[PDB]
Formats: structure tokens, C-alpha cells, sequence
């Protein structure tokens, strides 16, 4: 007969950080193994359609990186924007929305991302190229400051229709019937949650800008792309057992048998590194796109939405979700309800009163020990327990661990206080 | 054409000097040369009107065929997102 | 082949703390603070949660008892008597043994 | 093989804990993600590899 | 007009099996393609960063 | 849109009027007041 | 269709074709021009099922 119930709350945002897209790379299959060399390429053109199918692979692969972003960004049919005057209840968004004065509308969070995570073709060039994003980092940027917009003057109605402005109080007040809580505490409570936000915000600037580690996700993505280009480079170093790595000494000192045995042997090398290097480039692509799958999904269910799915939207109750850019990738501060502060009660599966038994319609019976209430599951607030309040069904004789207590009916009590005269 | 990753300063040297292994050459006038992030775009007239991605180019950048003040050509654009909606937010 | 870090012990009093969590206190620690609760009301919330209202449970708790307990035993007598029945894990093992 | 095989395997892993999540520390609404009916609550089991 | 509504239920219990680890194998490069020789291990390292 | 009258079976109640902030005035309709002063109405 | 249009590749053998090779060259060059042939077509396997 003991259950415990939160008495307060706090506030909670956390950061998810995911990868969205990678490097888009190209290779020229001829330039790479045989480098103005017209022998090597004579001799290349004997193994068949593997340059074909190296840039087919790398193409698809370019291709499905600017899919991934276009599916994960791309979700908002309108480029929304706030009202001239950012007041919404109290609540502090200028560290999320864009700021006006830089040359790049970034929100403070986004400037901080892009700075910790780090036509001259300098890295790795032997016939290998780096093609760009299909979207810029600005055009990223006003996608998440149109969802930014939308979720903040519209909550969650511009993701399944037209945006339909709500106060954002209200928001905020429907977003805890979504997870159990009335109205009221919102409301009585507007300040305090305000302030909480506004210090979580601030928490997570400082948590970002502190811990290096956090977006280790979307540095590891850099990082093993730049191994891959530089092992690619490196192959081209190796003999794989040839008389010599250049490919113009093989041709200069041998005789054509020989040197053409000796370029064999190195077209081999080459052309095993590159299959090597695309394998590995699917491979990697199939991670991120299952990253992109993740990063969409939350997208539409936590910052277009309220989602019911535990752990999915951070930890906690989830309230709401706002994205910001990173290289890369997207970083997703998830703003929840984590209960604080909770105390024992004694409780009971029902009342019994003139030996029907009654039964929560929205709560739990508790009791400090002399008097019993119905509360709200989530957010102790004890009420008087009434025919409202509850539902009958049954007798006092069926429900294990019934307790015996008024229910009070106001009908036949105010009853008793207006017709007592019987005149 | 889209020449990747090159300035177009080094690509129209690259046309008078007969030095680029492509054999075949773009008519050039000026005005249809355009420098990108992802390359020189040779054969394409640069709008300022924004307009739906139609071709991918990249670095922001797509191109379409259009009818150009009543002449049909080539343009490059920089992508529009999506309309412009301001929410009438209020207390 | 190199040893896991977390040991089937560990792994267990992983799952042991998992049991223990939702038995005493459902959901309400997988969200925060673990709160007691009393699984007959626990489960009243869960039968809510699917549209059926608190009294049947009440009303019919022996029964919902005996049935889980019932169920429980089946599980047992299911993987017992079918070998088949763990073949998801057996083949991974298989498919690692004989790559090498 | 190896690589393809442990994607494989976290694509599993990443359902495990998803599961873990939504249907041990929750009650899912996902029709058939924790079971056949309506879910009232899962128990997890540890297993070899699993 | 017809409605079928269920006087009755059953309580089930079903189970759901999901890899979440495979073995983690390490590999000695240079024995297994050279064991125990020298004179191999200095054609290995001709074939790059392998 | 389907707008309704606003009683005491609609809303609930929580608090007084000086917390929350933006409260507007209105009247909330009690139907069993209403027919409660009807029973004793006329006094007869 | 890919694979089938390797069988038409040399991979640096004189000839793609088995007979050719057989029919010109003694035991020990077809050999190895055999050889030749069989890791291509072998490669051009390992990389449609990869
Ligand atoms: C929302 O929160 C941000 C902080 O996260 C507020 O920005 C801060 O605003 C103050 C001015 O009110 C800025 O100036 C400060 O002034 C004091 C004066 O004593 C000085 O001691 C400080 O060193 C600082 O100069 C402050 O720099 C600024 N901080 C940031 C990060 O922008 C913002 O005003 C809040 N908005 C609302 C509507 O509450
Ligand atoms: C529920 O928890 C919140 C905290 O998450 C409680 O609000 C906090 O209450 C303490 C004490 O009343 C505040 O500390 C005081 O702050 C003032 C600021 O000027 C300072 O001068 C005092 O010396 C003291 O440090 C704290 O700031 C406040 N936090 C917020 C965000 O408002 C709340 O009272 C709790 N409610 C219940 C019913 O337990
Ligand atoms: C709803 O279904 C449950 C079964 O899932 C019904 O309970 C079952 O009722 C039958 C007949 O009353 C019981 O069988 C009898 O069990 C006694 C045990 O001593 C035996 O001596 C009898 O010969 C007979 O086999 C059965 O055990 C019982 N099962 C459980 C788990 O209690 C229940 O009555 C059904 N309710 C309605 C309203 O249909
Ligand atoms: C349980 O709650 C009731 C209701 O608040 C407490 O009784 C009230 O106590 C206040 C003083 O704090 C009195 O002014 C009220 O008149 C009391 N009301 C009634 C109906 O008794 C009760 O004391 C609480 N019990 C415990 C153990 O805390
Ligand atoms: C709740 O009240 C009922 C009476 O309305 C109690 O039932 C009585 O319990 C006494 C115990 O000595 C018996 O002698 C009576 O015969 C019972 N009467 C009926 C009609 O059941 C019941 O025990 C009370 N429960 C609690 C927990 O106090
Ligand atoms: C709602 O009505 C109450 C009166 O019933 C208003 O309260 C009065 O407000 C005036 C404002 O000048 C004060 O001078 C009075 O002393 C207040 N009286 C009481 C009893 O509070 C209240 O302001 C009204 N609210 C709105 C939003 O119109
Ligand atoms: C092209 O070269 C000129 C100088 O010749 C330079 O000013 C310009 O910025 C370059 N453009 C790009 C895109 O690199
Ligand atoms: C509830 O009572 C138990 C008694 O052992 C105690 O350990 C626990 O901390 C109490 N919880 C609260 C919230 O008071
Ligand atoms: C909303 O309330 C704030 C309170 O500070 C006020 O400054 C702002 O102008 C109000 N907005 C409207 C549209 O009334």
C-alpha cells in the first residue's frame, strides 16, 4: 500500500547528436592508377568495366548524401519566421534562433558547433576530388530556423497542415497534458519552468562548449574520411612486389614485356585499393544513412511533434525538441519533464463508501496518514474525493485491499444545505 | 559544362592555350560563364530570380531550361527553399 | 578472439536491476526517480493505458494473476522443448565460427 | 564479410535497445512492436550474444 | 449495425529474440599471411598499409 | 471550431483568479444551480 | 549484365576465350594465362556479391 509521488519538477534539455551526411567523394579510375601514363591505360583498358563500376558506386554515393540531408532538413513546406519581438512567455530562444548580425544567420548553439567540429584542391589530390553539398551551410541553416519558427509560434500544427499560431504558454500547457500533467501546474507554475529553461539553455552552451567529446560523433566522420583519402593517397607509394613504384622509371629502364609485366602488377595494386576504398565508402555510407533514417525520424516525431516513445526524445517525459545544424550532421536539444522532489503516500486500490467501490477516473488515491485524496499521477496535488473525481463499478466486497472512506457527492450535499426548510 | 573543382580564370587559359584533353570546346561569349563553388559553369546564364531545384549543380547552385524574356536557354540559380511564411504569432 | 568487457554476470545484474525497476516502480524509473508503486496498481495503469478501464482488473486480479503465471511456465516449456527457438543467436555464432 | 556482419548485427542491437527503451521502461502503443496484442509490459532476459 | 465486443480476455506471453553482439576477433596481419618468417614480411611490406 | 458554452462540466477548477497569468473575465455557466434555484424557485 | 561482359575481359591474358589460349600456347604459358584469366573473372565474382 505505499506508492511515492513527485512533488516538483525539473526542467531538463539534452543534447542528441547525430550524423547526417558524409564527404562526397569522386575518383578518376585511369588517373588514379595510371598517371599520364598511355601504356598503363592501353594496358588498363584490358580488365573490363571496374572504373565503371568504381564511379557508378561513388556517384550513388554522392547522391544519396544530398538525399540525406534534403529527407532530414528539408521537412517544412514553408521557410517560417518568429515575429519582430521575441517574447514568448518568458522563455528564452535567442541562444537556438538565428542571430541577425553575423554574416551567417547561426544561432549562438550553431556557431559554437560549427567552430569545434573541424577552389584549391590540397588534400589528397592524385586524381581523387571532393565534390560539395548540394545545400550550403546557410541554406541548412534557414531550414532549421524555419522549424525553429514553426515549432515556437505554431507547436506542433505546421507539421500536419497549415501552421496555426497557439500562444507559446499554451503550447507549453498542452505539451504537459501530453505527458500527464494538467493545465494548472504549467500555468501556477510559468515562471519557474521559464527560468528552468532558460538555465537549461544556458547549461547546454556551456556543456558544449566544455566537453570536446560531444561531438566526437560528427569529428569520427571527418576523420575517417580523411584516413580513407589518405590511405588511397598512400597506395600509390607502394611497389606490391613491381621493380618500383614509378610508373615512369618501370617504363624508362625496361624493355615493353617486361615494363607492361611490371605495370600489370601495379595496375593490380592500384585497382585493389581503390575496390578497397569504395567497399569501405558503401560500407560507411549504409551507417550514415541509417544515421540519416534516425535523424529524420526524429525530426517529424520530436520537433514536429510530441512522441510517447520512451528514450526516443531524450530522457525523460518528452515536452518538445529543437534542432540545430552541426557539419555534417544534426544536434537535437530535447526539453523534458523529469519529475523531482517526490514523497511516500499510503494508497488504495478504492473507496469504499456505502459498499460500492470507487474508482479513479484520472488519479490515484493517496493518503498523508489522516486523510485520503485522489491525485494526479505525475505532480502531487491532492484533491477532495468526490462522484466526480471517481467511477463506480462493483461492490466493496470484490477489490483486494479496498479502504473505507467518504466520498463526498456535492448534489446531495448542497441538497442538504438548500431544501432543509421543506418549504 | 560544368568544369569541377577550377577556377574559370584557369579553365579559359586552359581554351586559348589548346592545353585541356577534352577536344571539344564550349562557345564562350562571357556572359554564359559562371564561377561556382563546385566549378566553372560554361554554357549557362546566371539569373538573380531563385527558383525551385530543377539540375543539381551544387554549393546552393541548379540550373534549368527556360524561356528567357520570350529564346529558350540554360540558367543557373540559386535554389529557392520554399515560400516565405511569417506565423502572426501573439500573447 | 578477445573476451567482452561486460561479463554474463554483469549482463545479468544488468537485466536483474531491469526486472527490479519496472516491477516496483513501472515507468516511473525509466523516466527519472524510481517511485514504488503496488503492482496490482501498477498493472490497473497499464490496462488503462490499453482502454480497458481499472475495476476489471481489480475485479478479476486472481485471474490476471494465474493467467501471467501460466503464460510464464509456457515460456519455459517453449524454449525447453524447442531447439529451434533461440536459432537468431545460434546462427550468429555459427556464421562467426565458420568465417574463421 | 566482417564489416557487412556487425552492421547487420548493429542494426540489431540498435532494435534491442530501442525495444529496451520503449517496451521494458514504457508501454508502447506500436501495434505488434512488443508483442502480438495490446502491450501491458516486457521483461528483458539475458541470452548469449543477446 | 453489427458490433462484436470481447466478454473475455487472455493474458499471453510471447518472446523476442534479437542479436546484440557477435564474437570480436583480432587478427595477426603478418602471421597469418608470413607466420614465423622473415624473409616473407619483407614482400608484405611492399603491399602498402594492408 | 465547434464552439460551446463554457460551464462547470466543460472546465475545472484549480486556484484563484490572481496566478495565472492573462485570466480574463467571463461568466461559467452551472446548470444544476441554475435548476437547483429553479426546484426552490418560486419558494412554493 | 556487368558480370556477364567481364567473361570479354583479358585482365592482360593474349585472349579471353579458355579454347584460344589452349589451342595456341603450350601447357605452362596457358597456364598462366589461365591463371590470369581465372583472377579476373574470379575478382569480377568476389565484387558482385560484396
Ligand atoms: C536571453 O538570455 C541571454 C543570455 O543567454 C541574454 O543576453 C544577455 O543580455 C545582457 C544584457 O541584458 C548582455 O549584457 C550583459 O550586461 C551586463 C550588465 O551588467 C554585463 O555585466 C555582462 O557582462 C553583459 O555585458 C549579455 O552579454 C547577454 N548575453 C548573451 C550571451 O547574449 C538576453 O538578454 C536574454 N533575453 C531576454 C529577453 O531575457
Ligand atoms: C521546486 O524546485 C525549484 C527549484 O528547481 C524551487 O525553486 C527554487 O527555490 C529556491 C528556494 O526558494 C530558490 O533559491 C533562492 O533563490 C533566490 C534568488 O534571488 C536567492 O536569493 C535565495 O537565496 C535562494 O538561493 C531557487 O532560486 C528557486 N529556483 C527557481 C528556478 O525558481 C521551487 O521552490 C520548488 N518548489 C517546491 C514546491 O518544492
Ligand atoms: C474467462 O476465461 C477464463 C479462462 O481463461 C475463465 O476461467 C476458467 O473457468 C473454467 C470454468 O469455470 C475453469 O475450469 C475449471 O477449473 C477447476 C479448477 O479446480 C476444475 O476443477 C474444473 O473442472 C474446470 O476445469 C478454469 O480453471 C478457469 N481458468 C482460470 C485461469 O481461472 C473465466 O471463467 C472466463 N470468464 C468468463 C466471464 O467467461
Ligand atoms: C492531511 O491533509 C489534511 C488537509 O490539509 C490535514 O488537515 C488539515 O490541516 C490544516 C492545518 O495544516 C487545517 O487547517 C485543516 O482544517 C485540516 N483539515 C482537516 C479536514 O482536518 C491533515 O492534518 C493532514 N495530515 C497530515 C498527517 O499531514
Ligand atoms: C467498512 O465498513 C463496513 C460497514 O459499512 C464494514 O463491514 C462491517 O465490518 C464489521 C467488522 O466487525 C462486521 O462486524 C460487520 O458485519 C460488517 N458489515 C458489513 C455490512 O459488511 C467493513 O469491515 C469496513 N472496512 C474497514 C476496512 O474498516
Ligand atoms: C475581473 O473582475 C474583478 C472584479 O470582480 C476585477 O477585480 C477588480 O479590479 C479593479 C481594477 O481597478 C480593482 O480596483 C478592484 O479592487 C478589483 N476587485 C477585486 C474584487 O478583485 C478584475 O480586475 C477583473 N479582471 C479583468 C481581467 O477584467
Ligand atoms: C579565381 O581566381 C581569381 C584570381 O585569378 C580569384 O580572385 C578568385 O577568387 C578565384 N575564384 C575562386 C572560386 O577560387
Ligand atoms: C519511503 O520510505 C522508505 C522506507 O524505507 C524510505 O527508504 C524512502 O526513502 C522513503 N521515500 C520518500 C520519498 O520519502
Ligand atoms: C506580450 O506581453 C509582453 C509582456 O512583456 C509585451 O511586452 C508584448 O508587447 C506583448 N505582445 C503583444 C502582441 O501584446
Amino acid at each position: 500500500n505505499s506508492i511515492a509521488i513527485p512533488t516538483n519538477f525539473t526542467i531538463s534539455v539534452t543534447t542528441e547528436i547525430l550524423p547526417v551526411s558524409m564527404t562526397k567523394t569522386s575518383v578518376d579510375c585511369t588517373m588514379y592508377i595510371c598517371g599520364d601514363s598511355t601504356e598503363c591505360s592501353n594496358l588498363l583498358l584490358q580488365y573490363g568495366s571496374f572504373c565503371t563500376q568504381l564511379k557508378r558506386a561513388l556517384t550513388g554515393i554522392a547522391v544519396e548524401q544530398d538525399k540525406n540531408t534534403q529527407e532530414v532538413f528539408a521537412q517544412v513546406k514553408q521557410i517560417y519566421k518568429t515575429p519582430p519581438i521575441k517574447y514568448f512567455g518568458g522563455f528564452n530562444f535567442s541562444q537556438i534562433l538565428p542571430d541577425p548580425s553575423k554574416p551567417s544567420k547561426r544561432s549562438p548553439i550553431e556557431d559554437l558547433l560549427f567552430n569545434k567540429v573541424t577552389l584549391i584542391c590540397a588534400q589528397k589530390f592524385n586524381g581523387l576530388t571532393v565534390l560539395p553539398p548540394l545545400l550550403t551551410d546557410e541554406m541548412i541553416a534557414q531550414y532549421t530556423s524555419a522549424l525553429l519558427a514553426g515549432t515556437i509560434t505554431s507547436g506542433w500544427t505546421f507539421g500536419a497542415g497549415p501552421a496555426l499560431q497557439i500562444p507559446f504558454p499554451m503550447q507549453m500547457a498542452y505539451r504537459f497534458n501530453g505527458i500527464g500533467v494538467t493545465q494548472n501546474v504549467l500555468y501556477e507554475n510559468q515562471k519557474l519552468i521559464a527560468n528552468q529553461f532558460n538555465s537549461a539553455i544556458g547549461k547546454i552552451q556551456d556543456s558544449l562548449f566544455s566537453t570536446p567529446s560531444a561531438l566526437g560523433k560528427l569529428q569520427d566522420v571527418v576523420n575517417h574520411n580523411a584516413q580513407a583519402l589518405n590511405t588511397l593517397v598512400k597506395q600509390l607509394s607502394s611497389k606490391f612486389g613491381a621493380i618500383s613504384s614509378v610508373l615512369n622509371d618501370i617504363l624508362s629502364r625496361l624493355d615493353p614485356p617486361e615494363a607492361e609485366v611490371q605495370i600489370d602488377r601495379l595496375i593490380t595494386g592500384r585497382l585493389q585499393s581503390l575496390q578497397t576504398y569504395v567497399t569501405q565508402q558503401l560500407i560507411r555510407a549504409a551507417e550514415i544513412r541509417a544515421s540519416a533514417n534516425l535523424a529524420a525520424t526524429k525530426m517529424s516525431e520530436c520537433v514536429l511533434g510530441q512522441s510517447k516513445r520512451v528514450d526516443f526524445c531524450g530522457k525523460g517525459y518528452h515536452l518538445m525538441s529543437f534542432p540545430q545544424s552541426a557539419p555534417h550532421g544534426v544536434v537535437f536539444l530535447h526539453v523534458t519533464y523529469v519529475p523531482a522532489q517526490e514523497k511516500n503516500f499510503t494508497t488504495a486500490p478504492a473507496i469504499c463508501h456505502d459498499g460500492k467501490a470507487h474508482f479513479p477516473r484520472e488519479g490515484v488515491f493517496v493518503s498523508n496518514g489522516t486523510h485520503w485524496f485522489l491525485t494526479q499521477r505525475n505532480f502531487y496535488e491532492p484533491q477532495i474525493i468526490t462522484t466526480d473525481n471517481t467511477f463506480v463499478s462493483g461492490n466493496c466486497d470484490v477489490v483486494i485491499g479496498i479502504v473505507n472512506n467518504t466520498v463526498y457527492d456535492p448534489l446531495q450535499l448542497e441538497l442538504d444545505s438548500f431544501k432543509e426548510e421543506l418549504d | 559544362v560544368l568544369y569541377q573543382g577550377v577556377n574559370c580564370t584557369e579553365v579559359s587559359v586552359a581554351i586559348h592555350a589548346d592545353q585541356l584533353t577534352p577536344t571539344w570546346r564550349v562557345y564562350s561569349t562571357g556572359s554564359n560563364v559562371f564561377q561556382t563553388r563546385a566549378g566553372c559553369l560554361i554554357g549557362a546564364e546566371y539569373v538573380n530570380n531563385s527558383y525551385e531545384c530543377d539540375i543539381p549543380i551544387g554549393a546552393g547552385i541548379c540550373a534549368s531550361y527556360q524561356t528567357q524574356t520570350k529564346s529558350q536557354s540554360i540558367i543557373a540559380y540559386t535554389m529557392s527553399l520554399g515560400a516565405e511564411n511569417s506565423v502572426a504569432y501573439s500573447n
